[PDB]
């Protein structure tokens, strides 16, 4: 079965001869393989896969080896699969509008109606009546008729 | 058995006045609807009724009996000298 | 039990309990009683953490309808859920759902609310997760985190109300109407009421919880979590008003 | 309740007969749509849509290419409902 | 009749466990119920009486329930003992420094 | 029992009360024994001020005494809270007029409680509480009562 | 108190006689019962014996260990099943327990340190001896060297206190208040490591992920408390210095708790996730402890008891799943509700307790630390809201993800849950609730 | 193994924890110092002290 | 999965109990609604007249004469 | 339990009941009825007024 | 119901440690007798004292 | 069996777009009489492009697909009993091997059933050996 | 009616829940007084809520007397409920006249 030390990524690939072995090592044909940029936070020679609309956008009707993950037998797993998983930040179809659009409408409506409500807080519709004449001692409440 | 599959010959597009309204439109537009004989079964009046029958029944089911019971209720109330 | 459906057993218990509570609510209406029993856990710095129960017509009556509706929803589920599996599992959750809502209703103490309040936050989550499809998972996750905000709010309210030495808010709400601490308690409890009641912008979770079985939706969106926030405010109506 | 295979044979043919751009005589279990019955691709799409509504599920666009005769459609629905009788 | 075998994990272990736990909790409940019933019905509680003029109660006298009287008398050290041992130990420890 | 239900209400209260009173009178009470239990009394012990700076037993004596007095003083506040607690429930809807004096008793006690044990946190002991008092009194004669600021 | 010690010592030979594995726990469970009867303790020390006493603080922590160390034997039945040096394994726990009992029952600060670290070596043998994965080395050193690196300087701070106080006894120390800046860092940075603090927690995810099930219990169960227990004794005479640098620790732990909760959500390993959950709650414990208020102190004592039982409990369940599925990754472990439905109940109750669900003893302690922190500064409401929110975000992810979904595909057939496992889970959770009834005792240690 | 103090990592790590800790630790020190100053000066009468029981 | 199934057809006939029940439910509702309208017709409209403040005279309110 | 072992002043635990004042309405006994509890010692007595000490 | 066998006979040895452990500390309390009935909070009244010391 | 090949002909892209276009049409106009009316017109728009060059057709799909996505329904219909449906795969059935771990007394409640399964187990091995070469 | 008039010409509309601003006896040769019926003891004995302790108390007390006399079948006291509502309707009229009076008076001062 092996251990982690026998499976950790190798150092970033630098040569085509090294790329081809690296692509072999992950069961990828040499064209898919694409290591991370190696800015300094890179994952070594580990591939870069997914990062799209997410797992749930993969074809559901395909006969996957692991339908539950929607993944095949020896296929590698994206380093951020825990984020683009079916229950995490993923969608079946591209969103209708830009992500900025949604926030503007909801907040734009909300602010547009906060001001209106508070501007009318003074102009409360009141029935034409005086206050409850609760009987207080030493105070003089009358009745209109003589 | 759970059901029997009727014959396609039974369904005739001219039965349903609503579907026939579609054909005269397509003829004017110049097209023809192949999947029209399918829709006929949904609009069988004796077993599905019309918009009018379903609306009358839904709102006023039991109203006739409901009123009749009320008349008995007023009868007892009058016989108990309550209504006046 | 082995020869009686747990739904058949369950229904008679709840209805009889509901019926009895109905008689009491009438009794408390006539005399306009208010009973306040409480058991004490621990005390310090002139303070006391307690379980408390406030029995009045308002608490008792609404406690009855929770049982009346719940009993029939269980009996209704005898045929709705006869077909799949795990009827015994499902009903044992619904019963745990009644008790949690029951303890929420009776509680006049801010700390004791957490018993029923958080129990609702959990048991409600389980029912939404009842089916095994992914859609249920996402639905259930949304509700618990949405309600967990309300759970957090009450936790901070408990700290603030320490300034008055107790957590029997139904006694200080109307004499401390002005001071900043009540406005800070009323502020947080407002969020706790808004989340369970699914107000703006917390409304999103209530439509999501439809992934549960239909009997659950009757229990959650007729006599429980949706109504939980309302009842809490009814007990805080002074400062809010 | 169980969906007998014979009914599937009846249900499929009923829909096809109702389809007005087909021949009720040529129409049989073994006939081909685009080859024998002169069905276009777009016409073949509409037929599957009827099949979907007929039985209540999705026939994936990828898997609709195997459905080139009503026998295959009969087999497909049988496989989905696993009624092998 | 006409039922379909629906495959589910075995429940026997869980069924057995619920039985075993119920047995052994009962195996303790009947004794303690006998004791608490014997204590409350036959021995009964004490009565809060004012201290006589010059009477020194034993430490166990300072508590009400008969079982609690029994524990403090034969199972636990009197509060005075721990109080007055601690005084000695702090005395000797302070002499170290 | 002018109400119909109240007439039925009392019927049940007879049913639940009747047996228990009989059971209490028939079995429990008659068979029990006579026995008396007393109340601990603690002789006041010297305060921390008398204690020397090198002896620990005398400090230990006062620290425990301070702690016992703290409990008595913690909950003398608790009792006063329960009074205002109970008046609000026994006098509503007109409870503001009647609880107002009780709350005045309560709030005064809290301040005296907070002047004495307040702001010590855990590990508060006889030495710390007494030393707060010494510093408080010095500030009082110099800057007057707290809340007026310094000069 | 010697009743306990000599009971354990004479149970050492039971390690040597064969077919005595199960007769050991009963002697270990029975002594807990005997210890459970001798609760008549107070804030001050009681039952003196040559240097061994016990107050309400030490009692609960001792009793927690006896309970946990007894459950270790139940959990690690696989050691008995494969006779994998079981006799040596038993001797490790019996020795380890004795070191703990002395550590909490020690009345003098030097002793506490003497058995404080000495318990480490029996733990270190435990990891290397019975751990599966190759990384138990690279995790064996972290546990040993983080602790030694910060405990050795503490030894100097202890001796410097004799030359001023003249003694180690805790009561005599409280009479003094020290003003030296470094001394503060030589008696708290040594305990802040073992809590652990957020920035020096790097050993905790490695030790817990690699250690065996039993080692996970005690590491999460009692080792994280020795740091907490130690602080409760030594902030008494660092009150003045504590006020100048507390805001550094409170901010780190509070912000540390939030950041770790996000780290929990991005984990994919059961053992890792539970271990990181320990840092999250231990951040609140430390935060409230350094607030020094009556509530923050009593609450911190409570939560340490409750959290240990829970986190120890959650390590049972991860072991149960790992034993059969063979892998501890979340991806392998899915839908276990459909393999072991009876097990999933215990997953929930222990999981619910971890997120401060009622009526657990955990919620009682967490209400209090929250009170002290808020009183300390109203600005603490910001993350203290976030931390409590996210402290459920990963707990649901831990429970739901591992129990709910559709079953794994490649898993081979495996046994179902056994009575031993269920009994183990009950003893973890059931006290964690009933303890609320008598929080009177395990709360008011001050 | 593949970490390097590349500036991007430093810039990532800097804003990630260090400043949230530093800015917020600064806020705690600031707020308490202001509140503490009143108490030491004797500004707040014991009537008005918040969280008497904490 | 109701045991009843119908293909391109209306459902089967209805048992006597279901046929009666539909009328009894609907009928019972209407009987209640009619009776309340009969006996309490003053709830839909105001049970108390809303007075026309304008109609009041300056004298009856004691308005002083300019 | 709620009739004899209710919480009293000599214990902390146990259930403690504080009931309110019944609505006295005309026809009831002594209609101009008033709360007998006036002095502060009346409230939250918990049976303390009738203790021997 | 216990399901105990002759192997538990070895249990007497740990129980032996219990009694020995109990004996020593009990012997230790008999060494603690110089504030016994002398402290300000429990000290006996000066004169006419009980014959047997409490604890 | 047959595993679908990912490569999709241009003819198939038009086919799929036609299927999506019609299904989207149903959601907007639920009613069958209206739906059949509008669906017929939709088919007309395709026949007025059937006689065009592919490269021209490439331009057609691009705007044909974008307008569809630009006109996607806010609550598209699905079939509740299929992938994406609200009621899809609610139940999960464990693997067969669960049954074999029942307590022997539990198995005694269905002695016929477990009698048969063990006859099948004998057949399964020989079946498995042949299929995969043992 | 409405309350925009109060916004647009506030000089004439007294405003929400307006407390009278003119002398009560102004413009009246005289105006008779108002008399309580229910004492403080009677109000308290029946736990009459403070917002209901206005002049209608005695009728409200009568309502509880009867209502408690037939509980739960309070419909057997529907007659009594009519009077209490019959009375509290009058107070609403008095508040209305009190309002119009001020509105009419407030207009007069503007003219002069
Ligand atoms: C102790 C052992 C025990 O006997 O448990 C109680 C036992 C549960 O096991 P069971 O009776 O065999 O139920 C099996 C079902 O019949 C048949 O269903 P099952 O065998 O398939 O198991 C169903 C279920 C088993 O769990 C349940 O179905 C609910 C059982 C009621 C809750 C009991 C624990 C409550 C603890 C909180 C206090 O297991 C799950 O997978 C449920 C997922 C976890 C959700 C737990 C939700 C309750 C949380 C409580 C929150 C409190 C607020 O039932 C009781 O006696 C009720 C407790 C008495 C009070
Ligand atoms: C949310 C946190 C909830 C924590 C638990 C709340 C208390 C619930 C039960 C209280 C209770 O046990 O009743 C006490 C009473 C028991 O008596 P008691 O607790 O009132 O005190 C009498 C003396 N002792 C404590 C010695 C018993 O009732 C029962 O316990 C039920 C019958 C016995 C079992
Ligand atoms: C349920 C939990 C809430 C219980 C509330 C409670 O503590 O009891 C309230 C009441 C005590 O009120 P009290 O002032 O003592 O009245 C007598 C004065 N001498 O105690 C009472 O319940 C007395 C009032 C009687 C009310 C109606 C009769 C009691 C019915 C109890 C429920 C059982 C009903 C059974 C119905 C069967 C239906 C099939
Ligand atoms: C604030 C807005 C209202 C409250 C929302 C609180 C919960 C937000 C995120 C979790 C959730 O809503 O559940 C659903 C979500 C994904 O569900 P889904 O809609 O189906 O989308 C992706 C899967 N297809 O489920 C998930 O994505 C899993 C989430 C894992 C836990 C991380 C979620 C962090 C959410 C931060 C929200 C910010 C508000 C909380 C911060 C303040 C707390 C005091
Ligand atoms: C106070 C000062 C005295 C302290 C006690 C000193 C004596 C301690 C060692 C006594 C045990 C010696 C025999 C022994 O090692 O236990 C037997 C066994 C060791 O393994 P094994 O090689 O199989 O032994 C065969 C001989 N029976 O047992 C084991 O498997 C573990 C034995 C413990 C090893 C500890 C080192």
């Amino acid at each position: 079965a092996g251990w982690n030390k026998d499976y950790k990524p190798g150092p970033y690939p630098q040569t085509e001869k090294e790329r081809l072995a690296a692509a072999k090592k992950y069961y990828l044909l040499p064209e898919e393989y694409k290591p991370y940029a190696d800015d300094g936070l890179g994952y070594g020679d580990y591939p870069k896969l997914g990062y799209g609309l997410g797992v749930e956008a993969k074809d559901s009707y395909y006969p996957w080896d692991y339908p539950e993950h929607k993944r095949n037998q020896h296929e590698p797993i994206s380093a951020d699969h825990d984020l683009y998983s079916e229950d995490r930040w993923s969608q079946a179809e591209p969103p209708r509008y830009s992500n900025a659009y949604y926030f503007a409408c909801f907040l734009g409506v909300m602010s547009g109606c906060l001001a209106l409500y508070y501007w009318l807080d003074d102009k409360k519709m009141y029935r034409p009546v005086a206050a409850k004449q609760y009987p207080s001692p030493g105070v003089k409440h009358y009745t209109f008729e003589k | 058995e759970p059901y029997t599959v009727p014959h396609a010959s039974t369904y005739k597009v001219e039965s349903v006045p609503q579907l026939v309204e579609v054909k005269e439109a397509l003829g004017r537009q110049g097209l023809k609807d192949p999947w029209l004989r399918n829709e006929v079964w949904r609009y069988e009046p004796k077993a599905f009724g019309t918009h009018r029958s379903r609306l009358n029944t839904f709102l006023f089911r039991g109203l006739g009996v409901g009123f009749c019971a009320f008349l008995a209720t007023v009868a007892v109330e009058y016989a108990l000298g309550i209504g006046k | 039990m082995k020869y009686l459906s747990i739904c058949s057993i369950s229904f008679v218990n709840l209805i009889s309990m509901s019926l009895s509570c109905f008689l009491l609510s009438l009794y408390f209406l006539l005399n306009d009683m208010i009973y306040f029993i409480e058991w004490e856990l621990v005390s310090l710095n002139s303070m006391s953490i307690v379980m408390t129960f406030l029995f009045d017509w308002m608490s008792l009556l609404f406690m009855s309808f929770v049982l009346m509706i719940s009993s029939l929803v269980i009996f209704y589920s005898k045929e709705y859920m006869m077909n799949d599996n795990h009827i015994n599992r499902f009903i044992m959750l619904v019963l745990m759902f009644v008790l949690s809502m029951m303890l929420l209703i009776i509680s006049p103490n801010l700390i004791s609310i957490l018993l029923g309040w958080d129990g609702l936050g959990l048991v409600s989550y389980c029912l939404v997760i009842y089916f095994q499809n992914i859609k249920s998972y996402n639905a259930g996750m949304l509700t618990a985190l949405s309600n967990r905000i309300g759970d957090v709010a009450l936790l901070l309210s408990i700290a603030w109300m320490l300034n008055y030495g107790s957590w029997n808010y139904i006694f200080y709400l109307e004499i401390m109407q002005n001071e900043f601490e009540m406005l800070m308690i009323g502020s947080l409890v407002m969020l706790a009421a808004m989340t369970k009641s699914a107000q703006i912008p917390f409304s999103s979770w209530l439509p999501a919880a439809m992934a549960a079985p239909t009997p659950v939706s009757a229990l959650v969106h007729s006599s429980t979590l949706v109504t939980a926030g309302v009842y809490l405010l009814i007990r805080f109506n002074i400062i809010l008003s | 309740p169980p969906l007998s295979l014979k009914l599937i044979n009846e249900r499929v043919l009923l829909v096809l007969k109702l389809y007005d751009k087909i021949d009720p005589s040529k129409l049989n279990v073994e006939s081909h749509f685009i080859n024998d019955l002169g069905l276009d691709s777009l016409d073949h799409v509409e037929v599957i849509m009827a099949m979907e509504d007929e039985f209540g599920f999705e026939i994936p666009d990828s898997d609709a290419e195997k459905l080139l005769k009503p026998a295959d459609i009969i087999k497909y629905v049988a496989d989905k409902e696993d009624v092998y009788e | 009749g006409h039922h379909q075998m629906i495959i589910k994990p075995s429940r026997f272990q869980w069924d057995k466990f619920k039985d075993l736990l119920h047995f052994y909790v009962m195996l303790g409940v009947i004794p303690v119920t006998a004791l608490v019933l014997y204590a409350n019905i036959f021995v009964g509680p004490a009565q809060l009486a004012e201290i006589p003029e010059g009477y020194e109660p034993k430490h166990w006298e300072y508590e009400k329930h008969p079982i609690s009287r029994f524990i403090s008398r034969y199972i636990l050290n009197s509060d005075q003992q721990n109080y007055e041992k601690s005084l000695h130990y702090l005395y000797e420890e302070n002499e170290k420094a | 029992p002018r109400s119909p239900m109240a007439s039925f209400a009392e019927s049940v209260l007879n049913v639940i009360d009747g047996p228990i009173t009989w059971f209490r009178e028939s079995i429990v009470e008659p068979n029990q024994q006579k026995q008396n239990w007393y109340h601990q009394r603690f002789r006041r012990v010297p305060t921390i001020d008398q204690c020397y700076t090198d002896d620990a037993v005398c400090r230990f004596e006062a620290d425990q005494q301070f702690r016992r007095d703290r409990m008595v003083d913690n909950e003398i506040v608790n009792i006063l809270r329960q009074r205002f607690e109970d008046c609000t429930l026994y006098e509503a809807p007109d409870h503001m007029v009647k609880c107002r004096p009780l709350m005045d008793q309560y709030e005064k006690a809290t301040e005296n409680w907070f002047i004495k044990y307040g702001d010590l946190g855990g590990y508060a002991n006889a030495k710390t509480a007494y030393m707060k008092q010494k510093h408080r009194l010095i500030w009082e004669r110099r800057h007057g009562p707290v809340g007026s600021g310094m000069k | 108190m010697l009743k306990i010690i000599f009971f354990l010592l004479f149970l050492i030979p039971f390690c040597f006689i064969n077919n005595m594995y199960w007769m050991v726990q009963i002697m270990m469970f029975f002594i807990s019962f005997i210890f459970l009867l001798m609760n008549n303790f107070m804030n001050y020390w009681s039952e003196i014996s040559y240097f061994l006493g016990c107050d309400m603080l030490s009692y609960g922590l001792i009793l927690l260990s006896l309970w946990i160390c007894s459950l270790m034997l139940l959990a690690s039945e696989m050691i008995n099943k494969h006779n994998n040096y079981k006799n040596l394994f038993l001797l490790n726990i019996i020795i380890l327990l004795l070191l703990l009992i002395l550590t909490f029952s020690s009345m003098s600060l030097f002793m506490f340190y003497l058995f404080f670290e000495s318990s480490l070596i029996p733990t270190l043998f435990l990891i290397l001896g019975w751990g599966y994965q190759p990384e138990r080395l690279q995790a064996g050193l972290y546990l040993l060297f983080y602790t030694l690196l910060v405990s050795l300087p503490m030894l100097i701070g202890i001796f410097y206190l004799m030359n001023k106080i003249g003694s180690m006894n805790f009561y005599l120390m409280n009479n003094f208040m020290f003003n030296y800046d470094l001394l503060y860092f030589c008696l708290l940075c040594a305990f802040l490591v073992k809590m652990p603090m957020f920035l020096v927690h790097l050993w905790l995810p490695k030790a817990h992920v690699e250690a065996p099930v039993s080692g996970s219990m005690i590491l999460a169960g009692i080792m994280l408390k020795l740091g907490g227990y130690g602080m409760l004794r030594v902030i008494s005479f660092l009150q003045l210095m504590n006020l100048k640098y507390s805001f550094v620790w409170i901010s780190i732990s509070l912000v540390g708790g939030v950041l770790v909760s996000l780290v929990c959500l991005r984990q994919t390993d059961l053992k890792a996730l539970i271990a990181y959950s320990s840092v999250a709650h231990m951040g609140i414990v430390l935060s409230g402890l350094l607030t020094m208020t009556y509530w923050g102190l009593c609450g911190s004592y409570t939560l340490m008891i409750a959290h240990g039982l829970c986190s120890s409990g959650l390590f049972c369940l991860a072991n149960v799943s790992y034993e059969r599925l063979g892998s501890r990754s979340m991806l392998i472990n899915k839908g276990l509700l459909n393999f072991m439905p009876s097990m999933t109940l215990w997953w929930f109750l222990l999981s619910s307790a971890n997120m401060a669900a009622p009526p657990t003893l955990n919620l009682l302690g967490e209400i209090y630390l929250l009170n002290s922190i808020v009183s300390w500064s109203w600005i603490s409401m910001i993350l203290l809201s976030f931390l409590s929110f996210f402290s459920a975000a990963y707990t649901l992810y831990l429970y739901s993800f591992s129990q709910h979904g559709k079953l794994f595909s490649g898993v081979y057939s495996f046994s179902s849950g056994k009575i031993r496992e269920y009994l183990l889970m009950l003893l973890h959770w059931l006290p964690l609730n009933l303890l609320i009834l008598k929080s009177e005792s395990f709360m008011l240690w001050l | 193994e593949h970490f390097k103090p590349t500036g991007k990592s430093f810039r990532t790590g800097l804003f990630a924890v260090v400043l949230p800790i530093a800015l917020y630790a600064w806020a705690l020190k600031a707020e308490r110092d202001g509140r503490e100053e009143k108490y030491r000066t004797g500004q707040v009468a014991y009537k008005d002290r918040q969280f008497k029981f904490i | 999965k109701s045991h009843v199934v119908s293909y391109r057809n209306g459902p089967p006939p209805h048992s006597k109990a279901t046929k009666i029940g539909a009328l009894t439910v609907g009928g019972a509702m209407w009987w209640w609604v009619i009776w309340h309208l009969w006996h309490e017709p003053d709830h839909i409209t105001g049970e108390f007249d809303y007075p026309n403040s304008r109609k009041w005279s300056n004298t009856e309110l004691g308005v002083p004469k300019d | 339990y709620f009739k004899y072992n209710q919480n009293d002043w000599t214990r902390k635990g146990g259930w403690r009941v504080i009931h309110s004042r019944k609505q006295c309405v005309p026809g009831d006994e002594g209609y101009p009825k008033v709360s007998d509890r006036s002095a502060p010692s009346d409230y939250a007595a918990r049976g303390f007024n009738e203790s021997p000490l | 119901v216990l399901g105990l066998d002759k192997r538990a006979l070895w249990g007497a040895l740990p129980l032996l440690g219990f009694a020995i452990g109990h004996f020593l500390d009990k012997k230790e309390t008999e060494r603690m007798t110089m504030f016994r009935d002398k402290s300000a909070l429990y000290g006996r009244p000066a004169g006419s004292e009980g014959k047997a010391p409490s604890w | 069996a047959q595993v679908p090949l990912a490569i999709v002909s241009h003819k198939r892209q038009v086919c799929s777009l036609y299927k999506r276009a019609l299904r989207n049409l149903e959601s907007w106009y639920d009613r069958r009489n209206v739906y059949r009316y509008r669906a017929v017109q939709l088919r007309a728009r395709f026949d007025e492009n059937r006689s065009k060059d592919l490269g021209e057709g490439i331009r057609l799909l691009a705007c044909g697909q974008r307008e569809l996505f630009e006109t996607r329904h806010f609550q598209p219909r699905n079939f509740a009993n299929s992938a994406g449906g609200c009621a899809f795969e609610r139940e999960v059935i464990p693997p067969d091997w669960v049954l074999d771990y029942w307590h022997p007394l539990e198995k005694a409640q269905y002695p016929e059933y477990f009698a048969k399964r063990e006859q099948r187990k004998k057949e399964f091995v020989t079946w498995w050996e042949k299929q995969y070469g043992k | 009616g409405n309350a925009l008039t109060h916004y647009m010409k506030p000089d004439v509309m007294p405003g929400p829940d307006v407390v009278p601003t003119f002398d009560p006896l102004l413009g009246f040769k005289s105006r008779k007084e108002r008399v309580m019926i229910a004492t403080q003891e009677e109000m308290e004995s029946a736990k009459l809520p403070l917002e209901f302790r206005d002049y209608c108390a005695h009728l409200a007390i009568a309502y509880q007397a009867c209502r408690s006399d037939t509980f739960p079948f309070v419909y057997k006291c529907a007659h009594q409920k009519h009077e209490y509502l019959t009375c509290e309707y009058e107070d609403y009229v008095l508040r209305m006249k009190e309002f119009e009076r001020e509105r009419r008076l407030l207009e007069r001062q503007k003219r002069l």
